[PDB]
């Protein structure tokens, strides 16, 4: 679905989202505006990693100020994950929007 | 595959083993297929069901399972050995039947060759027991511990395939090469001798996954993920039935092989209105002695014949002597068997099979003249 | 003693080798094994290379069994001199950062049995010492977790976890989880306009 | 030995008894099926002391229960009218003087609304009824192992054919009756001397279907062949002569079906394959091929 | 009897043999 | 530092400190009312061929449920056999059973119940004991449901005690080949929830989840086990829609013994196919002299109901104005029904119907759905 944060509309690429997710992006959102660091406890379960891709992404596509996104995780496998979860949100942002829009998201690991 | 109906038809050996097995069939197939001339894939193309149910029961074997965990012993010890126990080693174990090949039909026989392996320290190597020195093993078995150790090596060789990038843990670990940071303490390595050399508890982990990897790829037989194995199906739409629905005409055509005015109709229950009020002479219901006489004869004559319909109603005796009894119970069941596949051949539809239809007919007639 | 002969007969055994090639194929077979129905059973360490990164959801799943609270080694001369370093630079005690890296461990290996409202599965802490570091779980842990379950013993450790699985093998209300566990656009839109 | 609850299913409509009488010689028969029911009724509560009767009227706008009346009247009320005399026994006089009224009322309600003619008849409905009022007491079970029987009084006269709309509910009727153990008992009071679907009731209910052509010396054929308390079903034989065959009607041409075709959707039953490929009651399309092989004649050399 | 028709059985699989034969 | 004795006495009798329970049972009643409003005529395969396949392990020596997991399954399959051939009659069904790592047929397809019903009396008194083998099982059963016809329904209902299963091969290929011929499986679990029997229902039965149930009490077994009996709606994509040639034979009524021409016995009675005129013991059955269908009427209208079933009467308003005091077919009171002192006419006990608008108490309202399957107010009116 699409709906709208203040001023800033987020595609989700889910027609159903969890409170837990809505109240995250909330506070994703509002630490951006404010311009500081934020330590953020999500639940395991719910959709941690596409609830970070959808809100940064929309934030990043909208405001236009153009803030690349630098997603460090543990794990190259988590790489992976996220890498996929991003093929996943920026497909249904295809769809949703009737066209790809000029965007580059890359995951990085080591000649091995 | 070999389910198949020509298969089970052309399947001389497994119809003659089910033939073997059953019973019953013995009074069926006896004088319908010698002693009558009717083809055998004409017998069994009606009992394809029981074929095939005859060649599930012996096709199917138990799944793979540490068999020699489950061996325990129970000073004298005994333990049961099977043949499907035995068998069951046969797959999971093949250096145990490489160890069979070569030594059952040459040098020693199987209990004293089984005794030598339960003795032997290869048992105990594949049931993943530590190996200490102090033990005997045997002096045959343990020869064989180096061509089971190369077997491993063979069966990790085909076992070692790269994986997705979802389980990768050797890309996990190399994806920083250059990383140099502390050492982790002896508790994060495995466990070390007084000399530093390895003291085999990682070589028995080694055996139980490779014992796992093996049991899975056993199931590896002739008998774009990423995203659905990523995505939330919590989060999706719940599942929609598709399921038909029916709408019913009921205006069905009425069964196939005087009306009455409001006026008289108002005048006929006027008069049982009247009827009615006046007096209910309850006494009127006694017959007059010739329609209660005609109406009991009726009744009972309708009684007469259910009675004698259902006086009688494990099949029941017979006046015939047994051998007659059974001869006609023979006769009629080539004759059933004769009539069923002269109409199975009758409705099938088919010009090529004519002929067949025409030598039915005359087993037919030849069946009406031994009745 | 015995004890593997019996776990054999019920699930598949893998545990985590050092070698990591080794232990992809272990994890590979673990998850083959889950999905066809053999039943599987993962021992792995919860400091290790499985305890990051891999999720167990659904079948993989179904149970996290902690064996004990996994703590470092206390007298390793490097974990002393950070703990020192912690103690005159943040203020940050021996005992209280050596419970926090050791739970936070168990927090991280619990935390990979979900993935998903629809997934369930039973986590069990089997130690003395876990009965005391309620508060040291992460908070939706800690929300799960019952005040009559921090002294639990294992038979009735088992009895609750078959009546947890007999539970919640059943199939869930929709109208129970129609919008207070997870929201559609118009619960989403009525939950904004409430909120404004 | 055991009470039973003897429920009489009794289709009073003015067009079928009309009819009747315009074919027989005698006028007001439904005043002769009447007072042998009563005697009937009066006969079954003296078989013993604890059993009950009920009686619904299948008339030609609905039902209508005759014993006990309704509840609403019972409040209401009592104007005790003296069509039947008060020196007879009490406990047979109530039930009857009840029916007596009942029948009074509903003919005079019908005379009321005589002018709407209707080609539903409610039989079925009527014995639908009759069977969960065999519920409702067995539930209640204020008397011990009761056991029940219908008893379905109906008349065709020759005039009001076989109804292909009844075959539904009178065979759900039969469903309920051998779950229930509930025996269902047809007299047919009419000339067309075949009644299918009753008779399948009666054969598959273990019943007694019985077929008459006059009205006098009905209390004779309910005193010896409907008599059967269901205490000694399995020890009385039933004279229900004149086997059913347990067949049924064509949906598109109407004529007892011989070895046929039912759709496989909706099973209705087919002696010929409909036109236009499409099922007629379930509108299904069907597959040539599957057709083309029922299609197929048998084979046989030249 | 088993044996007999058994030694039935086996001259039928020799009939059989001798007519792939 | 204390013992366990030294404490305060627990004092039970004063840890339990002591009108409205008629509208907290009418708000249960009102959640299953509401339960149950999803009424479809959903089109339902009538013409079946179940497989009912039991595990028969180890785990079913398990006391968790009287006297133990074995016996009642089989008594509870025995019941499920009764109930299945009365509201099913021309279906047909096998019986298979798990046990020492094989499947084991116990009984052919057929229509009779009385061959089923003695092959579970005599695995009742067998030992359970082995590994359960889901692939074997369901190998035998896709074995069975090979040569039942196209416009025959293929269904596998499997009674799934232990919870994890011994393959010999991949089973994840026999689900494939399950779903290429077209059979749907539905599993009756015991313990827990098993993932390979919850992915081969959904593929067996098109992405529906539903068809895997996990018991909770006896009477939630007894429940699952008589909601197995109902014809399962099929799926928009089947075009399965073909004539079944089939006759209705005649009852023969003789007084001397003929032999049958099914079991070669000698019998007083039977049934005369009207094709080839060979008598058959009991219906329904096909024909063994010319492969014909022999049902009767009563066995193709047991399934009427489940072809177009009865709409669910309506609860009435309170305030609404009634229009009876008793019920419509059964004319039993409708009481005050005063739940509590202001209560009035709360929850009256009539179930108007949606056709008629004809009143029904709550045992006739029961009746006319479970027993009956018509509506006698529907048909007292005069259309
Ligand atoms: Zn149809
Ligand atoms: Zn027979
Ligand atoms: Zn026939
Ligand atoms: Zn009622
Ligand atoms: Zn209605």
């Amino acid at each position: 679905m699409k709906f709208y944060i203040d001023d800033l509309p987020v595609l989700f690429p889910y027609p159903k989202i969890y409170p837990e997710q809505y109240n995250y992006m909330c506070d994703i959102k509002k630490t951006l505006d404010v311009g500081g660091n934020s330590i953020l406890e999500m639940p395991s379960g719910t959709g941690k990693t596409v609830s970070l891709l959808s809100l940064t992404i929309a934030y990043q596509m909208h405001y236009p100020e153009h803030r690349k996104i630098i997603y460090c995780s543990r794990t190259m496998s988590e790489i992976e994950k996220a890498l996929v979860e991003l093929e996943n949100l920026m497909d249904y942002r295809t769809k949703e929007l009737g066209y790809q829009e000029d965007f580059r998201g890359l995951g990085l690991t080591s000649r091995k | 595959d070999s389910l198949s109906k020509e298969k089970l038809l052309t399947n001389l050996k497994l119809q003659q083993s089910l033939l073997k097995g059953n019973k019953v069939l013995m009074k069926v197939f006896q004088e319908t297929v010698i002693n009558a001339g009717l083809p055998p894939s004409e017998f069994w193309s009606t009992r394809i069901p029981l074929l095939r149910a005859f060649a599930l029961s012996t096709s199917q074997k138990v799944g793979p399972y540490n068999v020699l965990s489950t061996i325990k012993p129970v000073n004298k010890v005994n333990v049961n050995l099977s043949r499907e126990k035995i068998l069951n080693i046969f797959e999971n174990y093949p250096i145990v039947k490489k160890a069979y090949t070569d030594n059952v039909p040459k040098n020693f026989k199987e209990p004293e060759f089984w005794a030598r392996f339960f003795s032997s320290k290869l048992f105990r190597k594949l049931r993943g027991e530590k190996i200490m020195q102090n033990d005997r093993g045997d002096v045959i078995i343990d020869r064989y511990l180096t061509l089971d150790q190369e077997f491993d090596r063979k069966d990790d060789d085909m076992l070692l395939h790269p994986v997705k990038k979802i389980i990768d843990l050797d890309g996990n670990i190399q994806d920083d090469p250059v990383v140099r940071g502390n050492r982790p303490d002896f508790t994060m390595q495995p466990g070390v001798d007084i000399n530093g050399n390895s003291d085999g508890t990682v070589d028995i982990l080694k055996g139980m996954n490779r014992l796992s990897e093996k049991m899975i790829m056993a199931l590896k037989n002739e008998y774009n993920d990423e995203r659905n194995e990523l995505k939330i199906d919590d989060l999706n739409e719940s599942y929609k039935t598709n399921y038909a629905i029916i709408h019913l005409k009921r205006n069905a055509h009425e069964k196939t092989t005087l009306k009455v005015s409001n006026q008289q109709m108002l005048q006929q229950l006027s008069l049982v209105m009247d009827n009615l009020i006046n007096k209910l002479d309850l006494n009127q219901v006694v017959p007059n002695n010739e329609v209660s006489n005609k109406i009991n004869k009726r009744v009972i004559t309708a009684i007469k014949i259910n009675a004698k319909q259902a006086k009688h109603n494990l099949e029941v005796k017979s006046t015939l002597p047994i051998d007659l009894l059974e001869s006609c119970r023979m006769l009629h069941t080539t004759c059933c068997e004769f009539l069923k596949h002269f109409y199975i051949h009758f409705q099938s539809g088919e010009q090529k099979q004519a002929s067949t239809v025409k030598k039915l007919y005359n087993h037919l007639k030849d069946c009406i003249e031994k009745l | 003693m015995g004890i593997l002969d019996e776990v054999w007969k019920h699930k598949l055994i893998l545990v985590e080798t050092p070698d990591a090639q080794e232990t992809s194929l272990a994890l590979e077979t673990y998850r083959k094994a889950c999905s066809n129905g053999r039943g599987a059973i993962l021992l792995s360490v919860a400091r290790g290379k499985v305890s990051e990164g891999i999720d167990f959801d659904h079948q993989y799943g179904r149970t996290v069994l902690m064996i004990g609270i996994p703590f470092q080694y206390t007298e390793s001369r490097i974990l002393k001199a950070r703990l020192e370093f912690m103690r005159e630079n943040y203020r940050i005690r021996e005992n209280d950062f050596l419970s926090f890296d050791a739970m936070r461990h168990a927090a991280q290996c619990l935390g990979r049995v979900l993935r998903g409202k629809d997934d369930y599965g039973v986590m069990v802490l089997a130690d003395r010492r876990f009965s005391r570091k309620r508060s040291q779980l992460p908070k939706w842990i800690a929300q799960g977790l019952s005040d009559a379950d921090l002294n639990l013993s294992t038979d009735m450790a088992i009895s609750n976890t078959k009546q947890f699985l007999r539970t919640m093998a059943q199939p869930t209300d929709p109208k129970d989880q129609e919008g207070v566990s997870v929201w559609s656009y118009e619960d989403l839109i009525k939950h904004q306009n409430s909120r404004k | 030995e055991s009470p039973s609850l003897l429920t009489v299913i009794i289709e009073i409509a003015p067009k079928l008894w009309t009819t009747f009488d315009e074919e027989g010689n005698e006028k007001g028969s439904i005043i002769k099926v009447l007072e042998a029911l009563i005697v009937f009724l009066n006969a079954h509560l003296a078989f013993n002391s604890a059993n009950k009767v009920a009686v619904i009227a299948a008339y030609s706008q609905g039902i209508k229960y005759l014993y006990p009346e309704s509840t609403s009247a019972l409040k209401a009320s009592r104007s005790d009218l003296k069509i039947i005399n008060s020196d007879m026994y009490r406990r047979f006089r109530n039930v009857d003087e009840t029916l007596v009224e009942e029948i009074y009322k509903l003919f005079e309600l019908e005379k009321k609304q005589i002018e709407q003619n209707s080609q539903r008849s409610t039989l079925a409905g009527a014995m639908s009824a009759g069977l969960t009022y065999v519920n409702r007491i067995s539930k209640e079970s204020v008397t011990t192992s009761l056991k029940s029987r219908l008893l379905v009084l109906t008349c065709g006269s020759g005039s009001s054919k076989d109804e292909i709309f009844q075959y539904i509910p009178i065979m759900n009727c039969i469903f309920s009756a051998t779950k229930m153990k509930c025996p269902i008992d047809v007299v047919k009071i009419g000339g067309s001397k075949e009644s299918t679907f009753l008779q399948q009731t009666t054969d598959a209910t273990n019943g007694v279907y019985l077929h008459v052509e006059s009205t006098e010396g009905l209390i004779q054929y309910l005193a010896t062949a409907m008599f059967i308390d269901p205490s000694l079903r399995p020890i009385i034989v039933k004279p229900n002569h004149g086997s059913v065959d347990f067949r049924t009607s064509c949906y598109l041409t109407g004529r007892v079906v011989a070895v046929g075709f039912i759709c496989s959707v909706c099973l209705c039953v087919l002696s010929i394959i409909p036109p236009g490929n499409k099922c007629p009651a379930c509108d299904s399309q069907f597959d040539e091929h599957v057709i083309a092989k029922l299609k197929r004649k048998p084979v046989v050399p030249r | 009897e088993e044996r007999e028709n058994e030694k039935t059985l086996n001259d039928y699989y020799a009939a059989l043999a001798k007519k792939q034969a | 530092g204390g013992y366990a004795w030294e404490d305060e006495i627990k004092r039970s009798w004063d840890l339990v400190k002591v009108m409205a329970s008629l509208v907290a049972s009418i708000v249960e009643a009102r959640k299953k009312r509401t339960a149950k409003k999803n009424i479809t005529p959903y089109q339902r395969g009538i013409i079946r061929s179940l497989i009912l396949t039991l595990d028969c392990s180890e785990a079913m020596l398990e006391k968790d449920l009287r006297p133990n997991r074995h016996a009642m399954i089989i008594q509870y399959a025995i019941d499920f056999v009764h109930e299945f051939f009365d509201q099913n009659p021309i279906s047909q069904m096998g019986i298979i059973i798990m046990r020492n790592g094989l499947a084991q047929l116990v009984s052919q397809v057929s229509g009779n119940p009385q061959d089923h019903i003695d092959a579970l009396k005599s695995i009742r008194k067998q030992e359970p004991k082995g590994n359960p083998s889901l692939q074997n099982a369901l190998e035998m059963a896709r074995g069975l449901l090979l040569p039942v016809p196209a416009h025959c329904t293929r269904e596998v209902l499997i009674v799934f005690g232990s919870l994890s299963t011994t393959d010999p091969g991949d089973i994840h290929q026999t689900i494939d080949s399950l779903v290429s011929e077209k059979i749907r499986v539905k599993v009756l679990g015991l313990s827990a929830q098993v993932a390979i029997c919850k992915e081969l229902c959904k593929a067996t039965n098109y992405g529906d989840e539903s068809f895997y149930k996990i018991l909770l009490d006896e009477t939630h077994l007894k429940e699952l086990f008589n909601e197995a009996v109902t014809p399962l709606p099929v799926n928009k994509i089947n075009k399965g829609f073909t004539l079944v040639k089939m006759g209705f034979p005649t009852r023969i009524f003789e007084d001397t013994p003929t032999f049958c021409s099914c079991h070669s016995k000698l019998v007083y009675g039977g049934y005369f196919c009207p094709n080839c005129h060979s008598k058959v013991c009991s219906l329904p059955t096909v024909c063994p002299c010319c492969d014909l269908m022999l049902i009767l009427s009563t066995h193709l209208a047991r399934s009427y109901h489940h072809l177009m079933p009865l709409k669910t009467f309506a609860e009435v308003p309170t305030t609404e104005k009634f229009r009876s005091e008793d019920c419509f077919s059964c004319q039993s009171r409708f009481p005050i029904l005063k739940n509590h002192k202001n209560g009035k006419l709360l929850t009256s006990s009539r179930y108007r119907c949606e056709d008629c608008k004809q009143e029904f108490c709550v045992d006739c309202d029961v009746f006319i759905h479970e027993i009956l399957h018509n509506c006698p107010g529907c048909e007292s009116k005069p259309v």
